[PDB]
């Protein structure tokens, strides 16, 4: 698993630059915000609905406890 | 003639386990939790020892000794609340780690997965015995309830329960043996974590895409050391916020009352990280069935490598499976909340439905949905 | 390179501050706690001792030695073998109190507690290796090479006294 | 540049780097403690013991 | 059934970086001294903790000297009285725990060393419970010797109304109105439960500033080292 | 060992590493002073003695 | 298909450890003690746990608790005296192991030798801290004396002893810290022993003859497993003799007395295994000289690889060195006998002579004898 | 009140003197050692105890 017998590649070229030549925050907000918005758009329609229905269930149960708790006119 | 880093035996092990270990280039922030738990473990041990040097595991003095720690020991309160909230953080990171493993199809690592399940069980046992030590009202009565749980097992039953109790019920002897078991267990956890890492290293790691990353491995030291250091700094931020701004946020106030066995507190709930099991306990009317469901809730993680049927290791390219997983997570929070609440008409039915859904998603919905996805994707 | 390493240097400085203020927490925790930080102010009183009677109490986790210096020693032992006596000391140099000499209860040979009212004179005889001590704490015969150190006697008004 | 002078005067050698870090921490501890204590006392002015020792 | 949760009062220490008003702590200790200590008990805190918080060393030692405390065996094994010292915990009004119930109707007064941190709700409860006494509503009769308090669970407390206006005289001279007494004693009880409160807030301020400094820098270091990989440009040239 | 390390090239190496080793020792001394909060030394440096 | 023993990573480590490890066929019985130490360690840990489950760590209820272990706990006296005498067996095996290392030149394996010295330091520290726990007269006064020794350290001596004491004498704080460190330390010993075995396996064991045994090697399993089993049975026989027939043979009767800080025992002595160093410190008059000689008495094992000058590794073929080694052993027994005896003529002179002769043999007589040895064999 | 009642099986052996200081005061000033461990706390055991009592 050590380096040397991981896999086999051919005709693959990797260009890279020194960390001392690039800026560690290249367009942090110019490109970061659109990417975060795109990721949120991709994920929200799958992650939100279970949590929103959990919130509905929690509120409903919390209100249900009181009226069963409340005084019954009799 | 040769670098010491990869020639000295201990240095060789450290090198090929933390420095030159080939790791996937695109592991997300979730993988960082694997480090945090370990750090939490050390933070649990190193802080915990410093409580053991002023804690007397005696019924007549345990609570008084803890109050002495928090009021008279120099910076003792920091150690005590750091320990408690660090245990809470440990469980948070543990749950997030299990979620990461389940999501990105990591349970194909089998041996590592089973070792992780064993570690999880040991950690829950450790926290259970730990909560008893302050000998508060909630500590005492939660210990009473959880130990009385074991009376449901057939035949042996009460004999096993009294064997654990060291008597007719929880008392001085029970406190002392809980303290000793609590001291020993985390070192077993450390050895098991070493075995977990050993098993994991033979195959590498699961990247978020789920495909083999042998074509993009990078050395661990330059990148992931600093990445996990940033993660540990974030975890320290959260933990220190909890300790220094709301120390008892995740903690019942009644534990600040000396344990009086003649008064049942109005509410008897375990620590926040046990409620999901306890709620399942409340769901099953039968006591034996309740205990079996409680243990099966955690044991079901072993069945996961057998219940995976989709031809894709990860869940990154599987939308309906993603929706099912997030429904499972929401069900887990629902179970936690239900366990927090008492047992009345609004909550009993919700607990039953939540438990049924929690088992159904893992055992039924997820595999059938994986079949549906495989069929939908022409394979 | 200067900017990039300045980031690292400031990070390391902050980490050093945090590491000190974290390790110091534990180290100070392992020091003496606040409850035992209420010491050295024992409110014992001298109205239970005439010449020869030799009560000993507990203080700082060690015995102390409350003894009315006998009417003999105050006048003779202040000049009995003042030459060497294995250690040079004069009686009122030990304590400003001329009738209520007080000492610590550790015999200064190896670490022990000399039992009171015994010895060839009869002040303090160390049960361990003999080494009798004079009724004011002086050493003349015995393996003990030094006299009892006298705690700072902050004698209060009237009978009540403070040691340490 | 000031940064370049700082680098190739006091940053190139890792041992000089360590000495710089040590002295910087020595001064930073005092500076940070003073500043944080002053701020915290300013927020709770009149509500601490040190602000009412004069009365008693 | 039902219980009335205490409203969230605007305490001086409610703020994220706020500290207990130590003058109010001194007044609350006065209240405990001449009101609550008569029947209620506090053990885990001692006169020593008073110095540097609400009383000076001379005042604290005078306060300790005022009370009489039982000591160890005498020269023959007697239980001799002794003027209390700074290293003495606050005296317990009733010797055995059952004697407290016997003197009262039968409910023992809980110790206040943690009552703020043990009761769900915090000071808002302990405050309101004192300033919440009212005549019982119609249709619910209370036993003789019992008192109706909406905030206390069960709505049936065994307290004689402890705090009423003009009960004690503060040394400072502030008005002794019942609300003032309740607020000051509640602040003192909060201090009793959490002596390290002010120090905790100070360290929290230090932690907030230190992390707001470190986290951007460590993130910058991470970005620096990872920028080799976040800017790499691959290329594929099969023959 | 007693003579193998005693050589002109070894002496020159010692001279080469004298600044590095000496100021590493200075690093350690200052770090020890800072960590232990040694008043006997810190009482002389200005603006730091105000802490005590 | 692969053999699970040689393919499963856990079973692979076990296999390379003590299943197929090439060991010399001619190693004498003196090697068995190594395993015995580990066995003793394991036994100790077990007994320790069952002692920590009924032992409070408060000055008020320490000694009584121990009596409750002996008088009330079902089969409690057996566990207590098993621990007490297993400590002595542990130290007997430790001393015999050190002697074996000195004799057959096993200290030439440098890393294992240094790790063993660290293990020795940790074992004596652990045993000393354990002896304080019963809170008898001997425990209290021995802890007082030993920690008072640290006051001889220049500048930072008094602060260090006050810090370790957690106050101004041996009291509740010191007892609780000693309990916590006694709990944790044996796990550190276990880790260090694992490191010891790791370092040993990279070079293989040394035979009595000293010559490399690479040509004559046997698998560890079919022979040395049963040989160490027999050794463990014999050590169990001896330890059980001690526990069942004379439980307090190697124990000062004064320990069965509540620790009264106002009354010293007429004679104060450590346990037997600590006397050899204790008498050494008794020899040196100067207080700091005593501490320096105390630490040197054990740290001098570090210089053994450097002081070696004979062309032959072992000592089977060096008669003069053999007489020197047995002189050293007799001198060690002399120091052990003297330490218990009170300081008084002639024991002062005999102790001083014994310490001087011990150091003279270790540093001077042995290397000079080896140099003379080489000339007699034309090398 | 700290009332009175006949001892039962679970009760430990009676203690004559309330506090050890009272025990010292009642005698010449010495403390009668607890006999629960005397044999195995003194060098000599039953031999020493017999010799002390009858010697
Ligand atoms: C709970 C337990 C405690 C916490 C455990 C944390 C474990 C992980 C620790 C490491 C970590 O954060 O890894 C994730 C991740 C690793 O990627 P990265 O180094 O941020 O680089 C950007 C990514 O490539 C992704 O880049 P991008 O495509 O999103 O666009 C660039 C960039 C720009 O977008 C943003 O910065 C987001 C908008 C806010 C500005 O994105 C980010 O920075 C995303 C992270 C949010 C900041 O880092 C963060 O999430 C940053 C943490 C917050 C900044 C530091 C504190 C201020
Ligand atoms: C703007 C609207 C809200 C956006 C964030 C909420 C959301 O659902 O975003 C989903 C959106 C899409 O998810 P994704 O990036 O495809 O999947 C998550 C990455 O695989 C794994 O995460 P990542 O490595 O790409 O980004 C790390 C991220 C989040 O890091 C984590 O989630 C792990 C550690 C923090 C756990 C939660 C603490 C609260 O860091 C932060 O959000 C800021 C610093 C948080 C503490 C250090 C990490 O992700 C983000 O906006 C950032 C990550 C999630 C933030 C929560
Ligand atoms: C050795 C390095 C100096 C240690 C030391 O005592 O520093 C002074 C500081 C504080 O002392 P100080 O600087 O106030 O003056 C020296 C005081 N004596 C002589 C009592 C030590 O020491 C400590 O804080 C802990 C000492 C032990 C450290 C190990
Ligand atoms: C609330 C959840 C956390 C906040 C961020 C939102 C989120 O989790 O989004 C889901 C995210 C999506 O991204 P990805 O992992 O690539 O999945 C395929 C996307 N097409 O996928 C993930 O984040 C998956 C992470 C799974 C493990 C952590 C979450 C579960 C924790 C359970 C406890
Ligand atoms: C601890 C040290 C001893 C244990 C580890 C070393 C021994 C090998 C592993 C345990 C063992 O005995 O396994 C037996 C068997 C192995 O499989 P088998 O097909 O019999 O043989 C070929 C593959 N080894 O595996 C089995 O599971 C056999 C069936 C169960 C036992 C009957
Ligand atoms: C013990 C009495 C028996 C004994 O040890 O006899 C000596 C014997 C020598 O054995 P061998 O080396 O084969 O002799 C070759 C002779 N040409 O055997 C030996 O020399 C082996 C015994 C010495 C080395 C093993 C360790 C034990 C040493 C004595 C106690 C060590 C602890 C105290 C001193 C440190
Ligand atoms: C080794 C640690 C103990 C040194 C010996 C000693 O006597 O230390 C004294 C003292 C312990 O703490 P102390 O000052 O007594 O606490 C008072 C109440 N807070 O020591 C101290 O307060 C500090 C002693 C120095 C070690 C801790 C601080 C530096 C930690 C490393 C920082 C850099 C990384
Ligand atoms: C697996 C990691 C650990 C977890 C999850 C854990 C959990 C806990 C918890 C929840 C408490 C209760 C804290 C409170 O209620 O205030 C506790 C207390 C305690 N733990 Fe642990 N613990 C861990 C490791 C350790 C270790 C290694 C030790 C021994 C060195 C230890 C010793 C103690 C002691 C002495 C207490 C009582 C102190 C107190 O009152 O808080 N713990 N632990
Ligand atoms: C004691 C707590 C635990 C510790 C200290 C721990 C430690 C680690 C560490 C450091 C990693 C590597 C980092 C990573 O991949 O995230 C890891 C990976 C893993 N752990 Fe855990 N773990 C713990 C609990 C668990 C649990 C409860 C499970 C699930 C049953 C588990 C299963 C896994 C899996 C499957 C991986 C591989 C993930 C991957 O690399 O893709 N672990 N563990
Ligand atoms: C914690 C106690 C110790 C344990 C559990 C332990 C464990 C072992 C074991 C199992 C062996 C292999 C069997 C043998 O050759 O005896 C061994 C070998 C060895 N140990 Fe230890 N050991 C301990 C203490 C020490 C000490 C105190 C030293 C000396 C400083 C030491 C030095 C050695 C040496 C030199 C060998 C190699 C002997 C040879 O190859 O012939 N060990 N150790
Ligand atoms: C390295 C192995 C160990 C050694 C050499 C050792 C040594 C000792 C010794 C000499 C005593 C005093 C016995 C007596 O005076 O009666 C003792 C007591 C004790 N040890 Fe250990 N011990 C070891 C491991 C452990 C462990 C792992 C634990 C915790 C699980 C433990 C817990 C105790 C306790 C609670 C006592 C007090 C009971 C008693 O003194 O009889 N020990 N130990
Ligand atoms: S200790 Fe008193 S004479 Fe040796």
């Amino acid at each position: 698993r050590e380096f040397g017998h991981l896999t086999r590649m051919r005709h693959v070229i990797t260009y890279s630059l020194s960390p001392f030549e690039q800026r560690a925050f290249p367009h942090y907000f110019t490109k970061g915000i659109p990417n975060v918005l795109r990721r949120t758009r991709a994920c929200i329609l799958r992650v939100a609905p279970p949590f929103v229905v959990f919130y509905l269930v929690y509120t409903w149960g919390t209100q249900e406890f009181e009226k069963s708790k409340r005084k019954n006119p009799a | 003639m040769t670098n010491i880093r990869k020639s000295h035996p201990l240095m060789k092990i450290i090198n090929n386990a933390f420095i030159d270990l080939p790791a996937p280039s695109n592991i997300s922030s979730w993988w960082n939790f694997g480090s945090l738990l370990g750090i939490c473990l050390i933070l649990q041990i190193l802080t915990g020892l410093f409580l053991a040097m002023h804690y007397t595991s005696d019924t007549t003095t345990a609570f008084s000794s803890v109050t002495h720690i928090c009021r008279d020991v120099n910076y003792g309160w920091v150690i005590r609340y750091l320990h408690a909230n660090g245990a809470s953080m440990f469980f948070i990171c543990l749950f997030i780690h299990v979620g990461r493993g389940l999501y990105y199809g990591s349970y194909m690592f089998l041996e590592t997965w089973n070792i992780g399940v064993v570690l999880l069980f040991t950690v829950m046992a450790t926290a259970f015995m730990g909560y008893v030590l302050p000998w508060g009202q909630m500590s005492f009565w939660g210990a009473t309830v959880i130990t009385n749980l074991l009376s449901a097992i057939p035949y042996i039953g009460t004999d096993l329960v009294e064997w654990i109790w060291g008597g007719f019920s929880v008392d001085k002897a029970t406190l002392t043996r809980f303290f000793a078991f609590h001291f020993i267990l985390p070192f077993i956890i450390t050895a098991l974590a070493a075995v977990h890492l050993l098993f994991l290293h033979e195959t590498g790691s699961n990247n978020p895409t789920g495909i083999s990353s042998d074509m993009d491995k990078i050395p661990f030291h330059p990148y992931y050391t600093i990445k996990d250091i940033l993660g540990a700094l974030f975890m320290m931020l959260i933990l220190l916020i909890l300790v220094l701004f709301s120390p008892d946020l995740l903690g019942d106030p009644d534990n600040y009352t000396p344990a009086n066995p003649l008064n049942t507190p109005p509410h008897i709930k375990p620590e926040w990280y046990f409620l999901f099991a306890y709620a399942i306990l409340r769901s099953i009317p039968n006591k034996l069935g309740g205990v079996l469901a409680l243990v099966a809730s955690i044991l079901i993680l072993i069945l996961m490598p057998m219940l995976h049927t989709s031809k894709q290791r990860s869940m990154m390219f599987r939308p309906l499976s993603q929706c099912l997983f997030w429904m499972l997570v929401a069900d887990l929070i629902t179970l936690t909340w239900i366990g927090g609440q008492p047992v009345e008409h609004p909550f009993i039915i919700i607990g039953q439905l939540a438990s049924i859904l929690y088992f159904l998603i893992i055992l039924v919905l997820m595999p059938i949905t994986s079949i549906i996805e495989n069929n939908l994707l022409k394979w | 390179k200067g900017f990039s390493y300045l980031i690292t240097a400031t990070t390391t400085v902050g980490v050093a501050y945090a590491a000190k203020n974290a390790v110091s927490q534990f180290v100070s925790s392992m020091s003496a706690s606040a409850d035992v930080l209420a010491m050295s102010k024992i409110e014992i009183k001298l109205s239970d001792i005439p010449e020869g009677k030799n009560m000993a109490f507990k203080w700082r986790g060690k015995p102390l030695f409350v003894r009315h210096r006998t009417k003999k020693e105050i006048d003779q032992e202040a000049a009995v073998e003042v030459s060497q006596l294995r250690d040079p000391q004069h009686d009122l140099e030990r304590v400003k109190k001329p009738e209520w000499v007080i000492l610590i209860g550790v015999c200064t040979h190896l670490g022990c507690v000399p039992i009171a009212n015994a010895g060839d004179f009869g002040g303090y005889y160390c049960p361990c290796h003999g080494s009798h001590y004079d009724a004011s704490g002086r050493i003349r015969k015995g393996p003990a090479p030094l006299n009892l150190e006298v705690p700072t006697y902050e004698f209060t008004s009237d009978d009540l006294v403070i040691v340490g | 540049t000031l940064t370049a002078r700082l680098y190739s005067l006091l940053f190139r050698r890792t041992s000089t780097f360590a000495l710089t870090i040590a002295v910087g921490a020595l001064f930073f501890e005092r500076a940070f403690d003073q500043g944080a204590d002053a701020i915290y006392e300013h927020i709770n002015q009149g509500k601490l013991w040190k602000h009412i020792k004069h009365k008693y | 059934d039902l219980e009335l949760h205490a409203p969230s009062y605007p305490w001086s220490h409610r703020g994220l970086l706020s500290s207990l008003d130590h003058t109010s702590i001194r007044r609350g200790f006065q209240v405990y001294k001449q009101v609550c200590s008569s029947c209620h008990s506090m053990d885990y805190v001692a006169y020593r903790h008073l110095v540097g918080v609400c009383y000076t060393e001379e005042e604290a030692k005078a306060l300790a000297e005022e009370v009489e405390v039982q000591d160890g065996p005498n020269e023959d094994g007697e239980m001799f009285m002794r003027p209390g010292k700074l290293s003495d915990y606050f005296p317990k009004p009733y010797p055995n725990p059952e004697a407290a119930r016997a003197a009262n109707n039968g409910a023992l007064p809980p110790d206040l060393s943690y009552i703020v941190r043990a009761r769900h709700g915090g000071e808002d409860y302990v405050f309101s419970l004192l300033t919440g006494y009212c005549e019982p509503p119609t249709g619910v009769s209370l036993r003789e010797g019992l008192y109706f308090n909406p905030y206390f669970p069960g709505q049936a407390i065994a307290m004689a109304p402890p705090i009423y206006n003009e009960v004690l005289e503060f040394d400072d001279g502030t008005p002794a109105t019942m609300s003032q007494v309740a607020k000051d004693v509640c602040t003192f009880l909060r201090w009793a439960s959490e002596p390290e409160h002010d120090h905790r807030k100070r360290m929290g301020l230090k932690m907030l500033m230190m992390m707001g400094l470190l986290l951007p820098l460590v993130y910058a270091m991470k970005r620096h080292k990872w920028s080799v990989l976040k800017s790499r440009k691959l290329a594929y040239r099969p023959p | 060992m007693l003579s193998r390390f005693l050589g002109p090239r070894y002496r020159e190496l010692a001279r080469n590493w004298i600044p590095t080793a000496s100021m590493w020792g200075a690093v350690g001394a200052v770090g020890l002073v800072w960590a232990t909060d040694w008043r006997l030394i810190l009482d002389w440096v200005p603006y730091i003695n105000g802490k005590f």
